[PDB]
């Protein structure tokens, strides 16, 4: 990261600090990392983080210096495409079984959160269009 | 190796055969760290490899053979699962029908289900006893071979309850405007109480193999039924072990000595009566005799056997009972008389209706005859009991085949039997503490029928083998006939069993001893225990059995002698005595000869039909409904010879697979970019990339043909890949939200 | 027999 | 496949099939010849007769034994005796099913390999055994310990059988037997002033001694009655009409068989070869066998043979150990009997001399397998 990088970085943290003495939780990286574009699993935000437990998780608090190296290992369409074709051959998935398998396995979302980034993706049949929702979540 | 961190594995546990427990960290080669349900780990060591467990879309399946791990804990579980959450009561494996006794009253017999599974074929639909006997009656209506439904288990298990509704389906779905639904089950309190037994670990258990027929004329109209017996054990009549009883109306005789019908038998109690007195035991607790007493005569009354002849049966059953108790001095080692007054004899003559004078000769003496000049010689003691021990067993299986014929009397028609399906009550394998010649028939018949089995199975998938261009090869027929020689044939254990009934001065002990020199290591299945000279163990169908030879050599021995039949013959009071006797070399055959020959008889009824299967199981000694001890089940299940199945099914191919079916499952597995415009080639491409494709799985002209465990390896690899693509989907997902709620903060 | 009696 | 089993009495064949009671063919083992021109033409003669033809007819005839003392002495009278056997009278072909034969112990080598060589030659038999017949008369008793008198026409002897073995060197063998007591009955019935001088009435002899006979409890008291009093005497029609009245001489013949020393002959009488056959045993068996002490074979028939064998062995005996006597009234077929049970047993099925071994190891087969 250049100054400028590490410049816009650090006021991304500073936005994620609740409390002023700037920093954040453990368990807030994820997010800030997510916000500024990086797409770890919680299981590598966890890696990253050392996989830390609860209470640290929870209540330990870090300032960026210690988030930057976390950040770095982090950020250290085929693929993506084929991964939806996964659940379709009309080009369609249902929204039902999307939802299901969002909020069922893997690393379970709530359903607010699935229906926050599904909200008005899906036609009246409850059907997506997965190249064009996945090339919205991309941008 | 399949075994990694999530993966399931099944532990051995005394309090249910089997415990699930969780593959914490992968294994790689010497003891393995589980989670278990009960506790975070616990761990368990590999030693001179524990039993996967199948993925979840396999369990709760309608078909054993579904399976992909062909284990007991499978086999266990899924009968649980479908026995306690779902109330599904019949399953099937290969061709059997498993039912489990819901031991309770359940809405399933109804009209509306009889015609919903009239007319569809065997896999068409979820398992029941109507999808059974609808397999017989369209193979009946096809072909000219008519059909045979064979029942097994334990009495307890319910087998009266499945051929009640057998004759329900029959009688329903025939057409036919005939009633053999109500004279048939008003039989069976007739022939449990003549012909079923208390045994030491069991109440109520049928001691012999009951066959009925069903006729059907050139219309399929129900015209008519006709029952046979086999296999009865003659010899529980006059002998017992602890604690068991001998069949159950001379107790519910004995019961009815107070009564004023009976007066003139002069019967005690039960232990009064030295064949009832030996078991020790005259009660069964919650049964009223003189209450069966009751439902046994009013069942003689509705098939119509009139009050005389009832009158005439009852003082025969006296008649033996006194017979038994008479009591032989002896004088010398070659001579035995009865004392002067002797009251037994003379009661008993009083009710056969013959002199005192010729019993009391003929009782002490055999009379030995060339054509030209004939002596009558004196006997032994020993002889003289086996002699009259004999003639009461002769005269109460007489009784039974003269009873079992009036019973067919009434239930036979005028009209001609064009063809018939027989249901067959049989016994199940039987293995106690202690083991006995009963024990050794009962097991040696199973071992004849599970050969039958076998056969029946190893035909029938050469069948779809070659209905599938598959060659008949790969299967192999599992074959127990080397254990059928050692029993039946010459120089087996029942021909040297019968040579030392002939030969002089023969023991249990010196049996046992040309045993031992004649199987001992001559054989694999022989083995005799360290510690004992007075047993043997042989490696039999469903366990190892060790068999007791105390006392074989008394129950074998039957010989009648003619002078004391011809006379009963003379007997003028009544007519039932001499009827029993109307119609040589059957009089010198020991019991084990009449069993054998009787198990044939069975064999050439049974291999001249198309077999169909069923099992029952017990699920609790306890009564309790719709609750089910894995103990128990895992025993009748062995018992049953179902898990010997399913042993002799995981050698071969147990699942089989549809192309459109696979390929709408494992699409997943595929990428469009390989798949092609045929499913077949398609899927033949596939499934060569994803496995060993030649001799680890087959193709058939219409199904894929896999050994057992491969398609859980299929739905591994599937479900692990599903998972990783749904993991990464939602991490963009969660990188998107938290631009989302940046935003937020925008807004 | 053959010697010792007749036959 | 049941095997036969047939006996060859020296006097009188006994037939049947394994695991019969008892035998259905019975006939005496007797060959008879004309000896007279027949002086019909169209008479339809035939040569000869064998058992029951023959004596119907035995008037007319000369009669036969072909065994004598338990050795067959005319092999070629014998194999019609064995061919009506199997084909007139059982009506069955003997190279359908195995067969027993029973023999006298301690009979000359050639009986035996000769008797072996006409049953593979001459009548292609299956496979065949022989054994001793007071062996097979404990079969029949139900016995395996045992000491046995066993006689019949031609020989007695004792066999002791302990705990199922044999004891070679204690058997002893005899020659009075019911000819020698026939052949004594003659010469003490001229005495009275009837004679019998051919074959013919032999046959006739035979059924007085069988009929009339019995055995003297205590012999000199009742020899001193009879010279005292007519009352024992009782008499016999003659197959014509003539009545012949006998006394004494009745019971004189059988006491023969405990005094040889009239028929002329050396040893001792049956008493004392059994007791000897028993003192040549061990003394650990002893007193086993005076327990199981068996009769066997029809001369032991006579009325009171058994009380008399029990006082005269009580009076050798110890008095402590105890004697017995068994004696059943079927011992005539007592041999037969026994051999049916033999034949019958599933062990037994592996004995037989097939004759594949025989063609192999030629007549010597029977010393090598058999006892
Ligand atoms: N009831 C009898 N009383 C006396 N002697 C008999 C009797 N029956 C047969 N015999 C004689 O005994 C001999 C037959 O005995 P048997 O046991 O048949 O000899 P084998 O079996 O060796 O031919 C003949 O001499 C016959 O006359
Ligand atoms: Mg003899």
């Amino acid at each position: 990261f250049n100054k400028d990088q590490l410049e816009e970085f650090k006021e991304a943290f500073e936005l994620f600090d609740r409390v002023g003495d700037g920093k954040i939780l453990y368990s807030q990286c994820g997010d800030v990392m997510r916000a500024l574009g990086q797409n770890p699993t919680n299981a590598e935000v966890l890696k990253v983080l050392g996989n830390p437990k609860s209470d640290e998780l929870k209540s330990r608090r870090v300032d960026f210096e210690t988030f930057l190296p976390m950040l770095q290992a982090v950020a250290k369409y085929e693929d993506y495409l084929e991964g939806f074709r996964v659940f379709d051959g009309n080009g369609k998935v249902m929204g039902a079984e999307l939802r299901h398998v969002l909020t069922t396995l893997g690393e379970k979302m709530t359903e607010e959160e699935v229906e926050t980034v599904l909200a008005g993706h899906e036609d009246s049949n409850g059907c997506i269009n997965y190249e064009a929702f996945l090339k919205h979540i991309l941008s | 190796e399949l075994y990694t961190k999530y993966a399931r594995v099944w532990i051995p546990d005394p309090e249910e055969v089997w415990k699930s427990a969780e593959l914490l960290k992968d294994y790689k080669p010497k003891v393995l760290q589980l989670r278990l349900e009960e506790g975070k780990d616990l761990e368990y060591c590999l030693d001179p490899l524990p039993p996967l467990r199948n993925p979840d879309i396999l369990v709760g399946e309608n078909d054993l053979t579904a399976l992909s791990y062909l284990h007991e804990p499978a086999v266990l579980h899924n009968l649980k699962v479908r026995f306690i959450d779902s109330k599904l009561i019949y399953t099937y494996c290969g061709i059997v029908l498993v039912a489990i006794n819901p031991y309770e009253q359940l809405p399933i017999y109804g009209e509306d289900i009889i015609n919903a599974y009239s007319g569809q074929n065997m896999g068409d639909m979820d398992p029941h006893i109507f999808a059974v006997a609808e397999e017989a009656y369209k193979q009946m209506a096809r072909d000219e071979r008519n059909q045979s439904i064979i029942v097994s288990g334990e009495s307890g298990a319910g087998k009266t309850v499945s051929a009640k509704y057998a004759m329900r389906y029959f009688a329903t779905v025939s057409g036919s405007a005939a009633n053999v639904e109500e004279k048939v089950l008003a039989s069976n309190p007739i022939m449990e109480s003549i012909g079923n037994a208390k045994t030491t670990r069991n109440d109520n258990s049928s001691r012999f193999g009951k066959y009925i027929e069903i006729g059907f004329d050139k219309r399929y109209r129900i015209i008519g039924a006709n029952m046979r017996t086999y296999l009865l054990e003659k010899s529980r009549v006059v002998f017992q072990a602890e604690e068991e009883r001998n069949y159950h109306i001379f107790y519910q005789l004995c019961a009815s000595a107070a009564l004023p019908e009976f007066k003139t038998l002069r019967l005690g109690n039960a232990n009064y009566f030295h064949y009832t007195k030996q078991g020790g035991s005259p009660v069964i607790d919650g049964i009223d005799d003189a209450k069966e007493m009751v439902n046994t005569r009013q069942a003689c009354t509705l098939l119509g056997i009139s009050d005389s002849y009832q009158m005439g049966i009852f003082r025969i059953l006296a008649g033996i009972l006194h017979l038994g108790n008479v009591e032989f001095a002896s004088r010398d080692s070659d001579s035995c008389a009865i004392p002067p007054k002797h009251d037994p004899l003379t009661i008993f003559c009083d009710l056969m209706g013959v002199d005192y004078e010729e019993m009391a000769h003929w009782l002490c003496h055999r009379k030995l005859a060339t054509a030209t000049e004939t002596y009558i010689k004196p006997i032994s003691k020993l002889h003289a009991i086996n002699a009259r021990d004999a003639l009461a067993k002769h005269i109460y299986a007489n009784l039974f085949n003269w009873i079992v014929d009036h019973v067919n009397k009434a239930l036979h028609s005028t009209v001609k039997q064009h063809s018939f399906i027989g249901v067959l009550d049989i016994y199940g394998f039987e293995t106690f503490e202690i083991n006995s010649f009963e024990q050794f028939c009962i097991n040696y018949a199973n071992e004849k029928l599970q050969q039958q089995f076998n056969m029946h199975v190893f035909k029938l998938e050469q069948e779809e083998y070659m209905k599938e261009q598959i060659p008949w090869t790969l299967i192999d027929f599992y074959d127990n006939q080397p254990c059928i020689n050692l029993i039946e044939a010459k120089m087996g254990v029942l021909d040297l069993l019968d040579e030392e009934c002939k030969m002089p001065k023969g023991s249990d002990d010196t049996w046992a001893q040309k045993l031992y020199n004649t199987h001992l290591n001559k054989c694999a299945l022989f083995e005799k225990p360290r510690l004992s000279n007075k047993a043997f163990i042989i490696k039999h169908f469903a366990d190892k059995v060790e068999y007791q030879c105390e006392g074989f050599l008394e129950k074998n021995k039957d010989t009648v002698y003619e002078e004391q039949i011809k006379v009963l013959k003379s007997s003028k009071k009544f007519k039932l005595l001499p009827e029993l006797f109307q119609d040589s070399k059957e009089h010198k055959k020991t019991v084990g000869h009449q069993f054998r020959n009787s198990l044939h008889l069975l064999m050439e009824t049974l291999n001249a039909t198309t077999p169909h299967y069923v099992r029952c199981i017990k699920p609790n000694d306890f009564k309790f409904p719709f609750t089910f001890d894995e103990k128990r089940a895992v025993q009748q299940l062995r018992a049953c010879g179902v898990l010997e199945t399913i042993r002799i099914s995981a050698a071969g191919f147990p699942s089989r697979w549809t192309y459109q079916e696979f390929f709408s499952r494992y699409r997943v597995l595929m990428k469009q970019k390989d798949v092609l415009s045929d499913r077949k080639q398609t899927c033949k491409n596939v499934l060569e990339k994803l496995i060993l494709d030649k001799d680890k799985y087959q193709f058939g002209k219409t199904k894929i043909f896999f050994r057992a465990g491969q398609v859980a390896y299929l739905e591994k690899i599937r479900a692990d890949k599903l998972r990783a693509a749904c993991i990464r989907i939602q991490k963009t997902i969660r990188g998107w939200l938290m631009r989302k709620k940046y935003m937020r903060m925008r807004r | 027999w053959x010697a010792x009696c007749p036959a | 496949t049941t095997a036969l089993v047939c006996d060859n009495g020296s006097g009188l064949v006994k037939a049947g099939f394994a695991g019969d009671d008892a035998p259905r063919a019975v006939f005496p083992s007797i060959v008879g010849r004309p000896r007279h021109q027949g002086v019909m033409v169209g008479m339809g003669q035939k040569d000869s007769y064998v058992g029951d033809e023959a004596q119907s007819k035995r008037g007319i005839l000369t009669l036969k034994y072909p065994i004598e003392h338990g050795i067959i002495t005319n092999w070629d009278d014998m194999e019609k005796i064995w061919h009506h056997t199997f084909y007139n009278e059982l009506r069955v072909a003997p190279e359908e099913h195995p067969t027993l034969l029973t023999e006298a112990p301690l009979n000359p080598k050639a009986n035996r390999e000769k008797m072996t060589q006409i049953m593979f030659e001459t009548f292609n038999v299956p496979a065949m055994y022989v054994a001793i017949q007071a062996v097979l008369s404990l079969y029949a008793s139900g016995r395996t310990t045992g000491i046995v008198l066993d006689s019949g026409d031609g020989v007695t002897h004792n066999v002791p059988i302990y705990e199922g073995y044999a004891l070679p060197h204690a058997i002893m063998r005899l020659d009075l037997a019911g000819r020698d007591l026939t052949d004594y009955l003659m010469k003490i019935l001229t005495e009275r002033g009837y004679s019998f001088v051919t074959t013919a009435e032999r046959e006739i002899v035979r059924d007085i001694k069988e009929k009339l006979c019995y055995v003297a409890l205590d012999f000199e008291n009742e020899m001193a009655t009879a010279a005292s009093s007519s009352s024992l005497e009782k008499s016999y029609e003659l197959p014509d009409g003539q009545v012949i009245t006998i006394g004494n001489e009745r019971f004189r013949c059988p006491e023969t068989l405990f005094q040889p020393s009239f028929i002329g002959m050396e040893s001792a009488g049956i008493h004392e070869t059994t007791y000897n056959s028993i003192m040549k045993c061990d003394i650990d068996i002893r007193k086993d066998l005076y327990a199981n002490n068996v009769m066997s074979g029809g001369t032991t028939m006579y009325p009171g043979i058994a009380d008399r064998m029990q006082k005269e062995i009580t009076a050798l005996a110890p008095s402590t150990m105890k004697i017995k006597i068994i004696a059943p009234p079927e011992r005539k077929y007592s041999v037969w009997i026994g051999g049916s049970i033999l034949a019958s047993l599933s062990t037994f099925q592996q004995m037989w001399i097939t004759k594949q071994e025989y063609d192999e190891a030629g007549p010597s087969i029977v010393h090598r397998k058999c006892f």
